């Protein structure tokens, strides 16, 4: 699976 | 393969996160969710590494103090299991678990302090060393 994490400073997110 | 294993990712909201730019070392602390699939992990440290030049050839760790693996298996025989670590591995069938390791599912229940798993299946493997290295 891909992974797709979220980061607390911005509320939006990435793939990896 | 069968349908969704791109639909959906795992799954990090997070508190203690921090992200590589150069070879992409990836770290999550404090509060951490995993989800992914038909799978949840629970931990308080979670990383992500890249062995990969080619891709999802990517390695991940999880530490809850002890860390907890779940499991609904395909087939009918779900399976869940505690460590002070757990592993795994995204191309690939392998969990690994260290420290207090036990699983339990359908087929069988082990305790041991390092034994490895197969996410697509219900056989697990204890390995007893005393210097084999």
């Amino acid at each position: 699976v891909p992974i797709t994490y979220v980061n607390r400073a911005t509320x939006k997110c990435a793939r990896y | 393969g069968k349908t969704g294993d791109t639909d959906q990712p795992i799954h990090i909201e997070s508190d203690q996160q921090s992200l590589d730019m150069q070879g992409n070392v990836v770290t999550f602390t404090g509060n951490v969710v995993v989800t992914q699939g038909t799978i949840k992990i629970n931990a308080d440290k979670v990383v992500v590494t890249r062995p990969g030049n080619e891709k999802g050839k990517e390695v991940i760790e999880g530490f809850g103090n002890p860390a907890t693996f779940y499991q609904m298996q395909d087939n009918g025989k779900p399976v869940k299991g505690r460590a002070s670590k757990m592993r795994y591995e995204l191309q690939n069938d392998y969990v690994v678990l260290t420290g207090n390791a036990y699983l339990e599912q359908l087929d069988s229940n082990i305790k041991g302090d390092k034994i490895t798993y197969l996410v697509k299946e219900q056989k697990m493997q204890a390995f007893s060393d005393k210097g084999r290295r």
